[PDB]
RNA sequence: GGGGAUGACCCCAGGCGGUAGGGGAGCGUUCCCGAUGCCGAUGAAGGCCGACCCGCGAGGGCGGCUGGAGGUAAGGGAAGU
RNA sequence: GGUGGAGCCUGGGAGUGAGGGCGCGAGCGAUAACGUCCGCGUCCGAGCGCGGGAACAACCGAGACCGCCAGCUAAGGCCCC
RNA sequence: UGAGGGAAAGGUGAAAAGAACCCCGGGAGGGGAGUGAAAUAGAGCCUGAAACCGUGGGCUUACAAGCAGUCACGGCCCCGCAAGGGGUUGUGGCGUGCCUAUUGAAGCAUGAGCCGGCGACUCACGGUCGUGGGCGAGCUUAAGCCGUUGAGGCGGAGGCG
């Protein structure tokens, strides 16, 4: 019972092969190289979706930090009254009131300046 | 009448039209459960209470459809390690009626 | 009952272990030897009891 | 595992209902049939797979390249896994693969397969043929009244060399010897037909 | 229709025939007759009697109206290369691998007319 | 540990980085029992794709092009796997 | 007191017997070495997975099952990258 | 020199019915026509992959620095009735190839030009332990003999306790 290889190997050089695609060069035609690309993209891609979450916080701590400013008070002000009067209902997501329509979002300024104290 | 409302741990800005995908409820895909805790009047209500405490959405579920395959790889440098798991997250996705209270 | 239908008890076939196979998953490059030494090349451990 | 039998009636005799505790109900088991099909299926394998090795393949050993201040990889003789023409070091030897199961689980195997076409009373037992000198044409002319269409596969096991030989060349019947009756067959067919004959040597081997 | 018809086993190599094809492609079939009729090279003489043999076959087994065409497509293949043998120094051996070339050319209409 | 319709289906508590290793569960290839069978010109194995479906997977299904005559369940075994 | 991948006994199965850094107690060295050799512990090896220290395995925090466009913090910072 | 070493090289089609004949071309090579189920089934011709070499279309590159990737935003193009999806990266952010040997590698330590195929922990006779069975103070066959030539029984010399 003779059992060569014949066709698992190359189904199997064509899954990576046809996996990795729009690579520079040999890495993208060859298999050798086709699959020691893959496992850095495989840990970029866990690594970075990772970084994604922190990322855009990154994002909305400017976005905030910015919107914030020519009212008066900076972030580290701002969120003294969020965190102490009960009012936490930005939670930093909620930049796009900032962003879209910030006739509530100076509200919201309003709500926050009175409450250091 | 748009709001904030919060389920799994999430946020989000919705209006009466629609939205996007939350957390896997316990939902039957006909019927209409409740999502309790809102924020933010849409025309000229605003709260300051974490709940508004009077106004909340019924929302209906459409059904546990089936998303994208996120694959996941850990590799190591010289370890001899090397894993290949796949992934789908689960997702309901409900329409919005209206914001009463 | 008649046959394709009477199996084995399901808890002694053991899968030959297979040991000397791929490199993540089970059982890597060296079967159960080590990396250098008297166990790890050939025909070695010379004479285990005595 | 059941008192009920299915006799003919060939001529005058009628239909009786025979026994002994081997075909009485008792305790029964896949397994011990499994094994007695492996083992069956096992020492029937003649077992002729032969490769070459390195120490009998037809080349020589002579070193190709000298060990060092050549360029190339190193090598010894043509004769290796490595230059491809050698001969494979694992390759499969001519061995024999007999073992033998004791006696009891064979009888106990025998004795059991039987037991499984009593208890569907799929058996059918019977005393000679009842029709004329034995033909193939003038025996489905005789299984057709027995009830033996075709549908379902057959194993007939009797003395006479006639109803063997009438019988032998039906697709949908196996037959046998009355003293060479095994397991195996009986696994393989679901219907057990046979005479007084190859019931009584099969009470005299099982004991 | 767009006539070719092949060139086959040309004994050439084919990086030194992309030089002599890849000008006149785009230009009519006179233009790259004229062209090829003084390009000083080894390719434009196996390059001009394909233009010959395709404006041929697009003028008698297609009636295609020689006035009215030009080239469409013009490339060269690799054939099977032959493996000779090249003596070096120290008594070691190069193989020299003296190759083949495919000079294919479709045959374009100018315009609807 | 429990509801113990013994549930091989759901609750509670704890845990889930990992080399050489120890152990458990699966996928794929050649051949064999099943096979005097089944599928196959209304198209088998193989080749090229799929943004389709299932599976934590080795992978398996389904759709299209080429190809021209073989492939083989389910349940198991022997490895030149 | 302590129900914990705690222990104790038997049997099967490997691997290891080149270690290194850091703080302390020491020897040799020159109170020199990212120097040699012990002990008490940690870390790397096997956590070159993460944040800080500009970059760096052992300096600090932290022990990565997977996913989310959610929060709170440890070390370190709040003039801009 | 010689003793000796020692290869690669199978496949058209059911039937050569192996392409008469016209044209270009010195010839070779084809383009038509015809035979053929198929002529990318054309004579070392079944299927014909990958590395490799080109042709045609979409995107983007001549002020940007990288083991070449991942994530995000946006632009362009192509599918889909739409929802959505597929190709590309302009910029931002984050990022020291694989394996071995190592206290320790992206290593200016070794191996790898690329692709396809071959190949590395088995087997005989035994011992120990575990597991699924049979029998139990018993268990158990070897050599050999009798049977169809894919069928089993006979055979207690013997072994363990
Ligand atoms: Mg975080
Ligand atoms: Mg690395
Ligand atoms: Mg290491
Ligand atoms: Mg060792
Ligand atoms: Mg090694
Ligand atoms: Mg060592
Ligand atoms: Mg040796
Ligand atoms: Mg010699
Ligand atoms: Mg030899
Ligand atoms: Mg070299
Ligand atoms: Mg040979
Ligand atoms: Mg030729
Ligand atoms: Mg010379
Ligand atoms: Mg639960
Ligand atoms: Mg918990
Ligand atoms: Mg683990
Ligand atoms: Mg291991
Ligand atoms: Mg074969
Ligand atoms: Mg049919
Ligand atoms: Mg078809
Ligand atoms: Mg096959
Ligand atoms: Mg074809
Ligand atoms: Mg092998
Ligand atoms: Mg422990
Ligand atoms: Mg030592
Ligand atoms: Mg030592
Ligand atoms: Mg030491
Ligand atoms: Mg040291
Ligand atoms: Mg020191
Ligand atoms: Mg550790
Ligand atoms: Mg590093
Ligand atoms: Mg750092
Ligand atoms: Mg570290
Ligand atoms: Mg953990
Ligand atoms: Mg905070
Ligand atoms: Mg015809
Ligand atoms: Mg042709
Ligand atoms: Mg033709
Ligand atoms: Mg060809
Ligand atoms: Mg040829
Ligand atoms: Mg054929
Ligand atoms: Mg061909
Ligand atoms: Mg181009
Ligand atoms: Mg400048
Ligand atoms: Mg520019
Ligand atoms: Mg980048
Ligand atoms: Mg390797
Ligand atoms: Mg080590
Ligand atoms: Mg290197
Ligand atoms: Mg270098
Ligand atoms: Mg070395
Ligand atoms: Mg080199």
């Amino acid at each position: 019972p003779r059992a060569k290889t014949g066709v698992v190997r190359r189904r199997k050089h064509k899954k990576i092969l046809k996996l990795a695609k729009g690579y520079w060069g040999l890495r993208s035609k060859s298999f050798r190289k086709a699959r020691e690309t893959l496992f850095a993209a495989g840990n970029y891609a866990y690594a970075h979706r990772k970084r994604r979450k922190r990322d855009f916080r990154r994002l909305w701590i400017v976005r905030i930090n910015a919107a914030c400013r020519q009212h008066g008070l900076n972030y580290s002000t701002f969120i003294h009254g969020l965190k102490k009067a009960g009012i936490e209902v930005d939670r930093k997501n909620l930049a796009d009131l900032a962003v879209r329509e910030p006739q509530v979002f100076a509200e919201l300024v309003e709500r926050a300046k009175a409450a250091q104290g | 009448m748009f709001a904030i409302v919060k389920t799994g741990g999430k946020q989000y800005r919705v209006e009466p039209g629609l939205k996007l995908r939350v957390e896997k409820l316990d939902a039957e895909p006909g019927a209409t459960v409740e999502l309790p805790v809102l924020l933010l009047g849409g025309e000229k209500t605003v709260v300051g209470t974490p709940v508004v405490e009077g106004a909340s959405v019924v929302a209906e579920v459409l059904g546990h459809g089936r998303g994208k395959k996120i694959l996941v790889s850990k590799f190591k440098a010289k370890v001899q390690y090397r894993r290949k798991k796949g992934h789908r997250q689960p997702y309901t996705e409900l329409l919005i009626k209206e914001i009463r209270g | 009952m008649k046959l394709s239908d009477l199996r084995p008890n399901p808890g002694a076939n053991k899968r030959r272990k297979r040991v000397g196979r791929g490199p993540g998953s089970g059982h890597g490059k060296t079967a159960t030897r080590g990396h250098k030494g008297q166990k790890s090349r050939s025909g070695g451990l010379k004479d285990p009891r005595r | 595992m059941k008192e009920v039998a299915v006799y003919q009636i060939p001529v005058l005799s009628p239909s009786g209902r025979r026994e002994l505790a081997a075909d009485l109900p008792a305790e029964i088991n896949p397994h011990l049939l499994w094994e007695v099909v492996r083992w069956q299926l096992a020492k029937r394998r003649r077992g002729t797979a032969s490769t070459k090795t390195r120490g009998e393949v037809a080349y020589s050993g002579r070193k190709i390249w000298p060990q060092k201040h050549t360029g190339r990889a190193r090598h010894g003789d043509i004769g290796a896994p490595i230059f491809v023409g050698g001969g494979v070091v694992f390759g499969p030897k001519p061995r024999d693969y007999s073992y033998t199961l004791p006696k009891k689980v064979r009888k106990k195997g025998l004795a059991m397969a039987v037991a499984d076409r009593a208890r569907e009373g799929k058996l059918l037992l019977v005393e000679a043929f009842a029709g004329v000198n034995g033909k193939t044409k003038e025996f489905l002319a005789w299984a057709k009244e027995a009830g033996l269409d075709g549908s379902e596969s057959v194993l007939l096991v009797t003395g006479n060399e006639l109803v063997r030989r009438a019988a032998r060349n039906l697709p949908w019947v196996v037959t046998l010897a009355p003293e060479g009756l095994n397991v195996y067959d009986i696994v393989r067919t679901e219907r057990l037909v046979m005479d007084l004959d190859a019931w009584e040597v099969f009470q005299n081997r099982i004991g | 229709m767009e006539a070719k018809a092949i060139a086959r086993y040309v004994r050439i190599s084919p990086r030194k025939v992309r030089l002599v094809v890849d000008l006149i492609r785009g230009k009519s079939l006179e233009e790259a007759r004229n062209i090829l009729r003084y390009t000083n090279k080894r390719g434009a003489y196996f390059v001009a009697k394909v233009l010959e043999s395709a404006a041929a076959n697009a003028v008698n087994n297609h009636d295609m109206l020689e006035d009215r065409l030009y080239v469409k497509a013009a490339y060269v293949d690799e054939g099977p290369a032959l493996k000779r043998v090249l003596p070096r120094a120290r008594g070691r051996a190069d193989i020299i691998k003296k190759r083949t070339s495919h000079i294919t050319v479709i045959l374009g209409e100018k315009h609807g007319k």
